[PDB]
RNA sequence: AGCGCCGUGGCGCAGUGGAAGCGCGCAGGGCUCAUAACCCUGAUGUCCUCGGAUCGAAACCGAGCGGCGCUACCA
């Protein structure tokens, strides 16, 4: 199965969004 | 106001320090989570395995903190040839309040046993969960037996695929088939290249890697989103290793042998000589327990030539004067870690790429090296790792006698030369004597395209042997 | 990290043993009706940092600076 990767990456997603909103 | 050193000085003396080992144990009563065990040498060995220009001493990096030399000052960027190594150690929290995906951690191999928890708003203190070891396979077509040392020496992978290039990468389908040739299933998949993906891309490339392996041996290898970058989800990664990968048996009834792939002689130059050291051998621990002050011998030896031409292997017995396990010069060996085994040989044995994919025993045992061999082999249906654009995946051409095939017993690279072929068995000319003890898995590479590539598994079964010359 | 080398006047090499060296430069002048060619005269620095010998050192030696070629990433 590959859903519990799908958390892991929201999870980085929010933190890059978080740190450069520029790009 | 106290300067940094003297603050991690005093975090060292309050997190346990690093202990010695006692120098005689109670063996039958230890076990690889034993205090005595986790806390100096290595358990679990871990391998970092990945496409051309991924990046996996980077991750590496990221996840311990140990760097990779990657030397020859043209090799420092492109390809490596020897191993890059790096010790992590893998902590948890001990307090039920700090969140389970974050509590995880992985230090240096010179953090102490209990190191301050560095997450802001919590006062526990970490435990290090178990103790593993990280090498870095090299990635590239011309390096195909080095690869092949390092699934024998590695007992776990780390597969990495980037997310801009292509996503069903061929070099990655046959490391993890190599890997799956050595007998390994606990295997987790990385995406090295997550920030410049979007939110489609990203599901995009985990469907086009889970429609990559349905077909493979792998079942449940685990995908993990990673950025070499900005050094995140590495507790992530720890997690993984910890909660998928356990420990192959491995204990004090089986007999000591040792693999030793590496070499790196101790000889400080400009120093005078009369403050040095002996040779020193890296090889890692498949079976028994060594101990500091034993006597070694490497069986292939000094390979000497007649007049005739035949080979005539002087085994090189020394003795052990250190033992060195990923912090610093121990006593008692544990099964199933690296250790640079250093001895009273000549540096000329130590320096270069020599030493690389042999074995080595203690006294009271007797391998034996052979040069005409009788291997049961196997291939597969489409060739790993070659880029076919859009046209058949080539299929795997039968072997021919007389042939130079490169036949890496496990991590032994040798040149065979086939004298008899038939439907599933082989027999096999050695020009470089290899040793073998009790099974040591062998994979076979061969030459088309100007390079080798690999072609399925093979096992030997007997062979005629020379008993070694004293 | 080991040693071989180098340390301009701007670039490239030499002299090392009596204190400012050349070709290339750059400026000014000369020949030419005119230009290049050719001929003159120059003003640019710690011949890498610090000491010993000596009337004398930049030179010889010594107690470290940055980069270069092999050895090699030398637990
Ligand atoms: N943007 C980005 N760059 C990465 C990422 N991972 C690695 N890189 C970069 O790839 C480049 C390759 O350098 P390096 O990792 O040292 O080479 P190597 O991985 O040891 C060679 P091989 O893969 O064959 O072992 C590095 O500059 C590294 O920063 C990543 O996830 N994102
Ligand atoms: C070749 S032995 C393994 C690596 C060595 N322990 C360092 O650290």
């Amino acid at each position: 199965v590959g859903l519990p990767y799908s958390e892991l990456l929201s999870r980085f997603f929010n933190i890059l969004r978080t740190n450069n909103p520029e790009l | 106001g106290e300067t940094e050193e003297e603050k991690r000085k005093r975090e060292f003396e309050e997190g346990g320090g690093l202990p010695e080992q006692p120098l005689n144990p109670d063996f039958s009563k230890l076990n690889p989570l034993s205090a005595e065990i986790i806390n100096r040498q290595a358990t679990i060995n871990i391998g970092t395995i990945g496409h051309v220009a991924h990046g996996k001493s980077t991750v590496v990096r990221a996840i311990s903190g140990v760097q990779t030399v990657r030397f020859k000052d043209e090799l420092e960027r492109n390809i490596t040839i020897k191993l890059g190594y790096a010790n992590a150690k893998i902590y948890k929290c001990q307090e039920p309040t700090c969140p389970e995906p974050d509590c995880y951690r992985s230090f240096k191999s010179d953090k102490e046993i209990s190191p301050k928890c560095q997450r802001p708003g919590c006062p526990g203190r970490y435990k290090l969960v178990r103790h593993v070891s990280f090498v870095d396979c090299p990635g590239h077509d011309i390096l195909m037996s080095t690869m092949l040392s390092g699934a024998a020496v590695m007992d776990a992978a780390l597969l990495l695929i980037a997310g801009n290039e292509s996503c069903p990468q061929p070099q990655t389908s046959e490391h993890l088939a190599a890997i799956e040739i050595m007998k390994l299933k606990h295997v987790i998949i990385l995406q090295n290249k997550v920030d410049l993906m979007r939110e489609e891309s990203a599901l995009e490339h985990q469907k086009s890697i889970l429609k990559f392996i349905r077909g493979t041996i792998a079942d449940g290898a685990p995908i993990v989103p990673i950025s070499a970058q900005l050094k995140y989800n590495i507790d992530a990664v720890n997690e993984f290793i910890v909660k998928t990968i356990p420990v192959p048996p491995r204990d004090f009834m089986i007999s000591p042998r040792l693999i030793v792939i590496r070499s790196f002689d101790v000889n400080k130059p400009g120093a005078e000589i009369e403050d040095l050291k002996g040779g020193v051998a890296g090889g890692s621990i498949l079976n028994g327990v060594f101990k500091l002050g034993d006597e070694i011998e490497i069986r292939p030896g000094i390979v000497t030539k007649d007049d005739k031409g035949k080979i005539q292997c002087k085994p090189i017995f020394s003795n052990i004067v250190s033992l060195f396990a990923e912090q610093n010069d121990l006593k008692f060996a544990v099964p199933g870690g690296l250790i640079g085994v250093g001895t009273k040989v000549d540096p000329t044995l130590c320096r270069a790429d020599r030493l690389v994919g042999q074995v080595v025993g203690a006294k009271g045992h007797l391998p034996n090296i052979y040069t005409d061999i009788e291997i049961n082999y196997f291939l597969l249906r489409r060739l790993l790792g070659v880029k076919t654009d859009g046209q058949k995946q080539a299929k795997v051409r039968k072997l021919e006698p007389n042939e130079v095939l490169m036949v890496n017993i496990g991590s032994t690279a040798t040149g065979a030369r086939v004298v008899a072929v038939k439907a599933d068995m082989a027999r096999l000319q050695l020009t470089s004597p290899a040793c073998t003890e009790i099974n040591e898995k062998i994979a076979l590479s061969r030459r088309i395209e100007k390079h080798w590539r690999l072609i399925g598994w093979a096992t030997i079964k007997k062979g005629t042997t020379l008993e070694p010359i004293a």
